[PDB]
């Protein structure tokens, strides 16, 4: 039941908790750009900019 | 007392019932 | 004796009374408040030793795995104070703290540890002050004033006749903690004494004493 | 009667009770009210006095240990009860709120930590609960501890609340007196809608701790206080002042900050308290305040002294002259405006000073004052190189010292920021000297203003109320003319119909209106632009016009082609004329730079090699070369901007304000004013040297407003321009070093006993005439605020002048050239420009953009919108008869959509007529409630 309840839960938070709805996809690419930013954000010590994401991501940037 | 939260109602309606024993959800499973 | 830069237009000064204490510097408050919130002492007195001997600390609940808080230091700041103005930038150094994981053994109430993990980690951006009690945030000078408010303690603030006629005083005291709830005693025209939680009901005052493992008798001692 | 009237019985029924209480609805239950119960006071985690909140807390119940635990115990309750019981019947005193003993001082470092602390626990949370599944190898301290949290509170802290407000920077004083600023507002405060007349009077602590008359008039007043000149904090945060231990007689020069509380205890002598050259006082019965009250107490009674006259009083405040004789209102306003002075392009001086200018303009960092003593070796008007003296010269060192003068930037507020050197080549300078004079400072001594010549007379109405006359003379001189620098920035971002160009190619405007524009678009550096020339040619894409008949049909019949791209250029605001001081480019990194941002890039290179080889020079190679590189990278790296732009370019006015009527111009002594003529020289009254007044003030401002300071300033100016005179004259015709240095001295002298000595015996020739050189324009003159020039004084100095002792002469009107009756007062006044320009207020509208829900116009002058006609302005209508002007003024010209078209159109051909029809907002309103389930309509369609 864990598995459905999470699921239901972060479904239900990423199609209606913005006024401008963004899909589910790119909700995903979103967080997946968070997680890696704030881990490069300590395995760095200021900042990951936009093209330095292209390599820890395999994005075109 | 009284209260408007609704959250505390929910909580108040749902803590009702007991929680579960072993044995219990199998045999409920079996019902259905 | 006179200064150089004093000697060129000596104020003629009219006046009587000797000066005794020349005038301090007149930016300490901000400069000595800051110095001790940035600068570490080996104490928990003042600043982010201070913070980190307070919280940081960790135990895991019911878990026993505990992380624990060595030392921090400030980074060099990336740009200077002009070229944060002309950027735009908040004049920050970056806040290095140096942690160690430790791993207690399953079953070591004893405090055997399996391994200690020391590292070193990044924690967010503190903006300095710059040498005339400025900060830059964006690039703009900012200055943090600072605030009188109540200090916490005990105050006993009896109203002046103002609440029930007959112009009667209602006498209250109140616990003003620097941090956590409100504690407040108060009497009403009944002449009796009532606890008040904050932004809460009244309630009888001997209520707080039961919940504080007393009974009637040693009450009725007390008081 | 507490018990009778509890209905608890048991420690579990107190506790479900208070669970009740607490959090109503929820079932209590043992575990959760036990829990809730031991957390509210009990638990460290959740509660904690201070060692401050435990100090006063053991004080207050008269305990004897000053230290113990941040969390409450059995004990302190019911001690709390007990002593709240006995004050109801036994002896006790309800704790004065206000009493600065009950009040603290909490600084940046202290909220700063107290934030950082938040960051902490709520990383604190996740931390724990990333650590409920306990791991070994497969985790890290680095994986567990997120910066964001921290630095979001932080961030938030800083740049966004109350507490942390732009710096007021138009003045030395300004910045100064805002960071010695005392808040009773702010997270954990009071607030100024709610705040109560009893905290925001003043109150007999604030003696020597908080200034009684520096704070704002208006919604804050008694709640942004100042702290005073001598005022410091306690280790626990509790404001204490300097006190000179007494001893039986003996008034020793030994220092004791005491704090409120402590203030109480003892009797303490005043400041005006005469001493017979031995500590002794002169008189046996002295003026003391034993608690809150003051009386008359025998010699040896008191057990302090005030440290000095000046302690009660703020820095702001202990800057007026002769403020004793000033009424407190007034007194507030003048500190309330001399805070506001703009930096004039020559500040001149303080003619009439109270000493504290040296401190002011010294303390705050304004000034380049020298780090160590030594020999000036190179000045120029952008920096300055100390030979430092071999005795302050550390062993591993090269005793050079370089200072590089902030020239012409912007402040906070729009004004000029510049520093000039005030010494010459191969000059002496002490540690602590100052080497550079900041915006308003002169000399180290803070100049606010201009001394200016006043005179006191009505002259034809036109200084009725409280405007000011002023000559053309004043005007000429370029004395109040100011620099007001202020930045423009044009920002291209990445519009989805394509990204915007900062191309010099812009339709619609002609070869002309391009001149300045070089070929990359910008403007060139010292360019004079005037309001609504181009300074950066930026085009935005744009399609699918859609265009209509009979301009498709236009464009047919001339054959033009309807331009893909529209003009966005940043244009100078209308009015504003000045000359373009500097310009920065920053490109986002992937961008190609254009050429200007080369060129710019380019010179920042050659300049920055440039600073770091003279450096070289003049004094270690291997940082030098270190931070070459490390420079010439942070040059070209590119810049971190917003995302979606691409490109930001910020070009630099520098305008130059003169004067005008309608300009504020005020003393120091709470006397505002706007000047409303400037009049020929030819005009003014003169003297019978033919000396024409600078400025004619109305004399019926003075007796109303009981402020006697701005008449005794003027007439110590008077006779501080007199000595000045005298030097002048001495020093035109080459008298001799020995007369100069006997009349200065003279006038060094003066009479009563005061505490300066001044003996030009040590002084060398030299010496001498640089002194003199610098009285020629008038010997300032020092009155310190609470122990001032006593009026003999001043006649005597007017006597060492020619002048009459009287202060007044007699005066001729240009115009006619007969005598005015009743000799005038004329002397030297120094006056300030304060930063409420005309130029800066002035506002019209006759059409413009309108709000968006509400078809109605917008605020004030920044989006070009209209005057609010308020409530007020409708019932004053109403009065009247007028009907249709309030209707046009609330329909056509305001809401009407369809109607103010209309009204333009007609007036455009001349015909005054309007449609009023239904105003938007009405229409809104309908819509609204018809939101809600109420069905409003209009009846009788």
């Amino acid at each position: 039941a864990t598995w459905w309840i999470r699921q239901a839960i972060t479904r239900s938070i990423a199609d209606q908790a913005r006024t401008i709805r963004i899909p589910v996809h790119m909700i995903e690419t979103i967080n997946k750009l968070n997680r890696i930013s704030r881990q490069m954000l300590q395995e760095m010590g200021r900042e990951p900019t936009p093209e330095e994401l292209a390599e820890r991501m395999l994005m075109p940037e | 007392g009284r209260t408007t939260d609704p959250v505390r109602m929910y909580m108040r309606e749902m803590g009702t019932v007991e929680l579960l024993t072993r044995e219990g959800e199998i045999d409920i499973a079996k019902r259905i | 004796v006179y200064s150089y830069t004093e000697k060129k237009r000596i104020r003629k000064d009219f006046g009587k009374r000797p000066q005794v204490l020349d005038v301090p510097y007149l930016l300490s408050i901000q400069l000595d408040s800051f110095q001790k919130f940035i600068e570490q002492d080996p104490e928990g007195q003042y600043g982010l030793e201070a913070a980190f001997r307070s919280v940081f600390p960790i135990q895991s609940y019911s878990g026993n795995s505990e992380l624990q808080y060595v030392s921090y230091r400030l980074g060099e700041p990336v740009f200077d104070v002009q070229e944060c103005q002309i950027r735009g930038v908040t004049y920050s150094a970056p806040l290095r703290v140096k942690l160690r994981l430790v791993i207690y053994e399953r079953e070591a109430p004893e405090g055997t540890v399996k391994d200690i993990k020391e590292q070193e980690v990044y924690m967010g951006e503190i903006p300095l002050m710059t040498d005339n009690g400025t900060f830059v945030i964006n690039g703009t000078e900012r200055v943090i004033v600072s605030q009188l408010h109540r200090s916490p303690g005990v105050f006993f603030d009896s109203d002046k006749g103002k609440t029930h006629s007959s112009g009667k005083v209602l006498y209250n005291a109140r616990i003003i903690p620097y941090r956590g709830s409100w504690l407040d005693f108060e009497f009403d025209p009944k002449d009796n004494l009532f606890v008040r939680i904050d932004r809460r009901r009244k309630l009888p005052a001997t209520i707080i004493l039961r919940a504080l493992n007393y009974t009637t008798e040693q009450i009725l001692d007390l008081f | 009667e507490t018990l009778r009237v509890d209905p608890t019985n048991d420690r579990l029924s107190a506790l479900v009770e208070i669970y009740r209480m607490m959090r109503p609805g929820e079932p209590p239950t043992r575990e959760a009210a036990e829990s809730l119960f031991e957390n509210l006071f009990f638990s460290e985690d959740r509660y904690d006095l201070s060692a401050v909140g435990r100090m006063k807390f053991n004080r207050s119940l008269l305990r004897e240990e000053i230290e113990g635990s941040g969390i409450l115990s059995k004990d302190d309750i019911i001690d709390v009860m007990k002593k709240l019981i006995d004050i109801r019947n036994g002896k006790g005193e309800v704790d004065d709120i206000d009493h600065l003993g009950n009040r603290r001082i909490r600084s940046v470092g202290e909220m700063a930590e107290n934030q950082f602390r938040v960051g902490l626990v709520r990383v604190e949370r996740a931390v724990k609960e990333r650590l409920s599944l306990g791991d070994l190898d497969t985790l890290m301290p680095q994986d567990m501890i997120n910066a964001k949290p921290i630095s979001a509170a932080v961030k938030e802290f800083f740049g966004s609340s109350q507490l942390s407000q732009f710096m007021d920077q138009n003045n030395p004083l300004s910045e100064i007196t805002h960071k010695r600023r005392i808040s009773a507002l702010g997270p954990g405060g009071l607030t100024r809608e709610r705040a109560g007349f009893e905290v925001r009077d003043v109150h007999p602590t604030h003696y020597g701790r908080v200034c009684p008359i520096e704070t704002p008039e208006g919604p804050n007043i008694g709640l942004i206080n100042s702290l005073s000149v001598y005022a410091q904090t306690n280790e626990y945060g509790f404001l204490e002042t300097p006190y000179r231990k007494v001893t039986d007689g003996v008034v020793t020069d030994e220092i004791h900050y005491l704090s409120a509380i402590e203030e109480g205890n003892y009797v303490i002598a005043q400041a005006n308290s005469n001493l017979d050259e031995e500590g002794h006082f002169v008189e046996d019965l002295v003026t003391c305040r034993s608690k809150g009250e003051s009386s008359l107490f025998s010699r040896d009674q008191v057990d302090y002294m005030d440290v000095s006259t000046q302690q009660v009083v703020s820095v702001g405040a202990s800057l007026i002259p002769f403020l004793e004789h000033d009424d407190a209102n007034r007194a507030l306003m003048g500190a309330n405006m001399q805070r506001q002075a703009v930096p004039t392009l020559r500040a001149d001086k303080p003619l009439v000073g109270t000493g504290m200018e040296r401190a002011v303009a010294v303390d705050s960092g304004v000034t380049a004052v020298a780090k160590r003593g030594g020999v000036v070796q190179y000045v120029d008007a952008s920096r300055i190189v100390i030979k430092v003296n071999e005795d302050e010269m550390y062993p591993g060192e090269a005793g050079i010292d370089i200072y590089n003068l902030t020239k012409y930037t912007r402040s906070n507020q729009n004004t000029c920021i510049n520093q000039m050197p005030c010494v010459s080549l191969g000059e002496p300078v002490e540690r602590g000297d100052v080497l550079a004079d900041g915006p308003s400072t002169d000399l180290g001594e803070l100049a606010l203003g201009q001394n200016m010549r006043v005179a006191f007379m009505p002259w034809n109405g036109y200084n009725f109320e409280d405007s000011i006359l002023v000559s053309e003379r004043v005007v000429q001189e370029d004395r109040f003319t100011t620099i007001h620098i202020q930045e423009l920035a044009c920002v291209s971002r990445d519009t989805k119909l394509g990204p915007e160009e900062i191309t010099a190619d812009i339709p619609n405007v002609g070869e002309a209106a391009l001149s300045k524009l070089d070929e990359s678009g910008i403007v060139y550096i010292g360019a004079e632009v005037t309001g609504g020339d181009i300074l950066v040619g930026k085009v935005t894409p744009k399609g699918e016009t859609q265009l209509t008949p009979e301009e498709k049909l236009l464009r047919a019949i001339f054959g033009e082609k309807a331009s893909d791209v529209k003009d966005s250029s940043l244009r100078v605001p209308n009015g504003v004329s000045g000359t373009v001081i500097d310009v920065q480019v920053f490109t986002r990194d992937g961008v190609e730079k254009d050429k200007r941002a080369l060129e710019i890039e380019e010179m920042q290179l050659k300049q920055a090699k440039k600073d770091l080889s003279e450096e070289l020079q003049i004094l270690l190679k291997h940082e030098f070369e270190k931070k070459l590189e490390a420079k010439r990278r942070k040059i070209t790296q590119g810049d971190d901007l917003a995302p979606g732009v691409l490109k930001i370019v910020k070009v630099y006015l520098a305008v130059k304000r003169r004067i005008q009527p309608g300009d504020k111009m005020a003393g120091r002594h709470g006397n505002k004013g706007v000047i409303s003529k400037i009049n020929p020289i030819e005009d003014m009254p003169y003297d019978e040297n033919g000396t024409p007044v600078d400025i004619v003030l109305n004399p019926l401002g003075v007796p109303s407003r009981m402020n006697i300071g701005q008449i005794l300033e003027t007439h110590l100016g008077m006779a501080a321009k007199g000595i000045g005179d005298k030097i002048n004259a001495m020093l035109k015709q080459q008298q001799e070093v020995a007369k100069l240095r006997e009349f200065i001295q003279r006038a060094y002298d003066l009479g009563a006993d005061v505490r300066q000595k001044v003996d030009l015996s040590t002084f060398s020739d030299e010496e001498v005439m640089r002194l003199a050189e610098n009285l020629r324009k008038g010997m300032p003159i020092a009155t310190p605020v609470f122990d001032g020039a006593k009026e003999a004084e001043i006649k005597e100095l007017l006597k060492l002048g020619d002048l009459p002792t009287s202060g007044q002469i007699r005066l001729y009107d240009g115009r006619t050239g007969e005598q005015f009756e009743r000799p005038v007062t004329v002397g030297y006044m120094y006056m300030l420009k304060l930063n409420h320009l005309v130029d800066d207020k002035m506002h019209a509208r006759s059409t413009g953009s309108y709000s968006l829900v509400t078809q109605q116009p917008l605020g004030g002058k920044a989006q070009f919108g209209g005057q609010r006609f308020g409530e007020m302005e409708v019932w004053a209508l109403e009065a009247y008869g007028a009907a249709y002007t309030l209707q046009e003024m609330l329909t056509v010209k305001s809401d009407d959509v369809n109607g103010r078209t209309k009204m333009y159109k007609n007036i455009v051909d001349g015909n005054h007529q309007m449609e009023p029809g239904m105003p938007e907002s009405f229409n809104v309103l309908l819509k609204e409630i018809r939101s809600l389930g109420i069905n409003i309509e209009l009846e009788d369609e």
